[PDB]
């Protein structure tokens, strides 16, 4: 369980974060945590602000509002409530040209989901500013550091989940269903083996896995296997990414046998989609095929596996990689370049392999790797009579030779794809809203859903992998919202109330950091005893609980503070005056970085200040 | 620095024009101050012990 | 040339003033003295030890009753003691760390404390409220405050590293006469009994007399080697002590207008921290960074005593008005009375 930090770890936190700038309202209000926490406040603590905010939710809730019909309706009764009534109570602070936007807009019956954007600005500007400058002096950003200090410290191992049944199994590893403990998510756990790895020569493989994941793992995307987390244990690899336990195409195309063009449509959507967001962020999957394709619960579908996916917003890349039945021309030839094509007549290929059981340019089960590339290369490959002409012209324009003349390669990307004559039928938004009924559900509880086809390590291999544990921001912040947020919140709340009433009822109310010049306050442990610090200019105060501090040290007999280890833990090391050494223990990997700063910063400043007065100064003995 | 160097000189004739003493006078009136009032000195006059708060006074 | 008929008539005039004194160097106070019977052997003795500051102590400083004494503290705290029980009266923790100074209003009723907030700030003991509270901040000096010194409740005189003394109007907050004359670092001030007059130490090794109403300098005393730390008027307001890194301390006579004395000795190579004479004048108190303080004959130039009872520097020391006993105050965090 999640247990969050006092409400004096703000102190080391507001530091922390303002030598980042992630203090000002753009970086905290588009944040999931920092939205909610600034939206209670202006909610609930100010006057001037609810109007701003509800009015924004508003515009946020008409933004997905799916009918043109609800719009006109939605639309109208935003405008007289927060438009005419506010401008009518004198009480409306928007310019002309915002209000002359939607009444112009309204009049004529125009209601894109975009209508209310100069007042998403607007109401922007006007709570930034003092508003935010409150919210800041509130209890609430004290909460969001509470909040933003936990994040900043997480440290996944195995016992943080609880794994249960097996639902896939690779060449490398193999992933399991799980939940996170301390929210009760649900996920799928990935484990690769490093021992595996190394025997097969595939650390480039889970290398570009992660930087490939944390590149797409932003936004929300339905139909790509996206990551929460990464992290290592002595000899695994494991990724938290989202669950998927309804096998994959290849094992359902086995059992199913081939599908209608009908039910190939619906996985095409979902997979136009999945491809669509990775070629916005400059990524080529490649690897594309119906054992790659995975299935939830409901059916629906994922991308899975970007090993062989690269980027290409800096350079295009030319090596034939993926499967070979499925690669296009200009990828299967050596030394020319290639961008988002590859994936198009990819996916001709593997939507062919779902209505006919096979590669299209694989003819009679032919393991000959040379003839499926030259029957690529020279077939323009026919089409059964069977197949509409909807689908044809689909399947043809996929699979052109030239890239000058493929689908999705003239220049408008997936929009070339959805427009298709095979897709005609498509709303590309209940698509994405996964509206659309799927084809085949999976048996509940199936053995054997989404499998494959299918000497010792030194410091010297895992210095690769020193750089792998990564948590994606907003996908934790995302998890807690839709958990436990809320009742964290209100426990965390009661309990703050009743020291409260307790530190008031002992006498130990006063805060010994005001009115003064201190610089930075917050607990630390000494050798471990744990005290409260206090950090002023020129020394370094603490205190036991229920007294004033007794004890220091000063800055001028600080002489140094470096970064040492101690029972497999990091720690500061203050050497002092005299050779004698001070050790402290730090509760969390911010809070540790920023003390480390910020006495350094002050014994320099204290030691330069203190040379230049003669009163205060060595002289010789 | 001519406005400066200025303003030193005519300080330096206000230090100047002083009625001054003899050392041998000055000297005789600190050590004649000195005896006069060693009796109201109890760094070197003692005091009796129950008048000094810092040896037997007890009370204030 | 203007600027080099004005550098040679500033040697010339300097001239003028050593002949006019070394004309009245008839005698030596040694010679005038050598009759009189020495002070004898004074061992006093630690009397009261007072524990509570956490840093080195920089300041301290006696109220009239001789009884209330208030102290200043790297550790951004005023403490105000009564000697009598060692109880403290109040603790007055401050708006900056850097506090190198501190005084005690003749009256009782403020002290005033300040440091490298270049700032005299003025504390109220007895408000309406009950409570201690700044009363006022004496903003003005570009440069660190080193001492000041209440004349009364609504006049105090400050010195600054800016190298400039100011006699303030507590009430209005502002500079009543400004006090330009040093060369370099001003870093302590000594009033005459009848507060006419006054007199300061600084780091370009003179001290200066002042008019406190006509505000200029009317006498300016030289001799010492090196930065002068501190400075003490003689009870009857006609001469005054130094105290030096140079490892002297020096008494000056007004009328004669020169140095008349020379306290030190080839033992002694630390330097001075502060001054202070007994009641009678006839005891010389010295503080030292050797963590002593001497007593001196200030006749004789003889050393009567030590008190040796701090473990770091002796920064300051004070004999109270009734003469009962004195104080000193270290970098070991201790103050402690002695007689
Ligand atoms: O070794 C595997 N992939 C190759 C590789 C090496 C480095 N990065 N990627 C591998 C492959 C699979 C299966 C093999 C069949 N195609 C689907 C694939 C992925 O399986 C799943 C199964 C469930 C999942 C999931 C992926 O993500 C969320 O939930 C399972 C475990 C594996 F370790
Ligand atoms: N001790 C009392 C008078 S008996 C007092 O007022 O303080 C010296
Ligand atoms: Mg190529």
């Amino acid at each position: 369980k999640i247990l969050l930090p006092e409400p004096s770890i703000r102190s080391v936190m507001q530091k922390y974060l303002e030598d980042r700038g992630e203090v000002t309202f753009e970086k905290i209000f588009s944040q999931k945590l920092g939205y909610l926490l600034f939206r209670d406040f202006c909610l609930k603590h100010l006057e001037e602000a609810k109007p701003l905010v509800e009015f924004y939710e508003e515009i946020k809730k008409y933004e997905k509002l799916e009918t043109e019909e609800e719009r006109l309706v939605c639309s109208r009764e935003i405008f007289d409530t927060y438009i005419m009534k506010e401008l009518l109570a004198c009480s409306h602070p928007f310019s002309k040209s915002a209000i002359e936007h939607v009444q112009g807009h309204l009049v004529k019956k125009q209601v894109p989901p975009d209508l209310f954007q100069p007042y998403i600005e607007e109401i922007c500007q006007n709570l930034r500013g003092d508003v935010f400058q409150k919210f800041i002096e509130s209890d609430k950003f004290t909460r969001f550091c509470q909040w933003k200090n936990v994040e900043l410290n997480i440290h996944l191992t195995m016992n943080d989940f609880s794994v249960h049944r097996i639902i896939g199994r690779g060449g490398f590893g193999e992933v399991y269903g799980c939940r996170k403990a301390d929210t009760g998510k649900m996920y799928a756990m990935k484990c690769l083996d490093k021992k595996r790895i190394k025997m097969k020569q595939g650390e480039t493989l889970a290398l570009n896995e992660r930087i490939m994941l944390s590149l797409v793992s932003t936004g929300d995307c339905p139909f790509i296997v996206c990551m929460s987390y990464a992290f290592h244990t002595p000899d695994k690899l494991s990724f938290i990414l989202d669950l998927m336990n309804g096998g994959d195409l290849h094992y359902h195309l086995s059992q199913h046998g081939v599908f209608s063009e009908a039910d190939m449509r619906f996985y095409a959507a979902e997979i136009i989609l999945g491809l669509e967001h990775m070629h916005n962020r400059f990524v080529v999957y490649r690897d594309l095929k119906p054992a790659n394709i995975l299935l939830d619960e409901h059916g629906h579908v994922r991308i899975s596996d970007l090993g062989l996916a690269c980027d290409f917003s800096k350079k295009k890349p030319h090596a034939s990689v993926g499967t070979h039945g499925y690669m296009a021309p200009e990828v299967l030839q050596k030394g020319v370049a290639y961008d988002s094509s590859a994936d198009w007549f990819s996916l001709g290929c593997m939507l062919f392999k779902l209505l006919r059981g096979h590669s299209p340019f694989r003819q009679h089960k032919t393991k000959d790797k040379h003839e499926i590339d030259r029957m690529t290369l020279t077939m323009a490959v026919e089409l059964p009579d069977s197949f509409s002409p909807e689908l044809r012209s689909l399947l043809e324009g996929l699979l052109q030779r030239d890239v000058n003349r493929r689908l999705g390669c003239l220049g408008r990307g997936a929009q070339e794809v959805k427009e298709s004559p095979f897709f005609r039928s498509l709303d590309w938004q209940m698509v994405f809203l996964q509206k659309y009924p799927p084809p085949l559900i999976p048996p509940r509880g199936e053995v054997n859903a989404a499998d494959a086809f299918d000497i010792k390590l030194l410091d010297s291999d895992q210095e690769l992998y020193r750089n792998f544990p990564l948590t994606i921001s907003e996908r934790w912040q995302q998890e807690v919202a839709e958990t436990v947020f809320d009742t964290i919140n209100a426990e965390t709340d009661r309990l703050e109330a009743r020291k409260k009433t307790k530190n008031k009822q002992l006498g130990h109310e006063e805060d010994y950091a005001l009115g003064k010049d201190c610089i930075m306050h917050g607990y630390m442990s000494k050798m471990w005893q744990r005290r409260y610090f206090y950090l002023f200019p020129n020394r370094l105060e603490w205190r036991g609980e229920g007294e004033a501090p007794q004890s220091l040290l000063t800055m001028e007999e600080i002489q140094s503070v470096e970064e040492t280890q101690i029972k497999e833990r990091k720690c500061l090391l203050l050497k002092i005056r005299g050779g004698k050494q001070f050790v402290l223990q730090c509760d969390s990997d911010p809070e540790l970085v920023q003390w480390k700063k910020e006495l350094r910063d002050a014994y320099r400043e204290a030691q330069q200040l203190v040379q230049r007065v003669p009163k205060m100064k060595n002289k010789p003995r | 620095s001519i406005a400066q160097a200025r303003k030193l000189v005519e300080q330096l004739k206000m230090e100047a024009n002083i009625d001054r003493i003899k050392v041998s006078k000055a000297a005789a009136d600190l050590m004649a101050y000195c005896e006069a009032h060693a009796k109201e000195d109890p760094l070197l006059t003692p005091v009796p012990a129950s008048e000094n708060p810092f040896r037997e006074k007890k009370f204030f | 040339s203007e600027l080099d008929q004005l550098r040679q008539e500033a040697e010339q005039l300097k001239n003028q003033i050593r002949d006019a004194r070394k004309a009245c160097a008839d005698a030596t106070l040694s010679q005038i003295t050598n009759n009189i019977d020495p002070v004898g052997r004074i061992q006093m003795r630690t009397r009261r030890t007072l524990r509570g500051h956490l840093a080195k102590i920089y300041a301290m400083h006696w109220g009239t009753d001789s009884r209330l004494l208030v102290s200043a503290s790297q550790d951004g705290k005023l403490i105000i003691w009564d000697s009598y029980t060692t109880n403290k009266v109040h603790a007055i923790p401050l708006r900056s760390s850097w506090v190198m100074t501190c005084a005690y209003a003749p009256s009782g009723n403020y002290v005033a404390c300040g440091g490298l907030d270049n700032i005299c700030s003025i504390y109220n003991l007895k408000t309406r409220e009950g409570n201690v509270r700044v009363s006022r901040e004496l903003a003005g000096h570009t440069g660190y405050l080193s001492c000041c010194r209440f004349l009364d409740d609504n006049q105090i005189v400050t010195s600054s590293g800016d190298t400039t003394c100011a006699l303030w109007d507590i009430e209005t907050g502002q500079q009543t006469t400004t006090f330009t004359g040093h060369t370099g670092d001003v870093m302590s001030l000594s009033l005459a009994p009848d507060t006419r007059l006054f007199v300061s130490g600084a780091c370009d090794a003179s001290a200066k007399l002042w008019d406190v109403r006509e505000g200029m300098c009317r006498q300016t005393f030289t001799g010492h080697e090196s930065d002068i730390n501190a400075i003490c008027f003689f009870p009857n307001g006609n001469a005054f002590a130094t105290g030096s890194d140079d490892a002297t301390c020096r008494l000056f006579d007004l009328r004669a207008d020169q140095e008349l004395m020379t306290y030190s000795h080839d033992n002694i190579i630390c330097g001075i921290t502060s001054v202070s004479f007994s009641k009678s004048g006839r005891l010389l108190l010295a503080g030292y960074d050797d963590f002593n303080c001497n007593v001196w004959d200030a006749l004789k130039a003889d050393r009567a005593g030590v008190l040796a009872g701090h473990d770091n520097r002796v920064s300051c020391l004070g004999v109270t008005d009734d003469g009962m006993a004195v104080a000193t105050g270290s970098w070991d965090s201790f103050l402690k009375i002695w007689n």
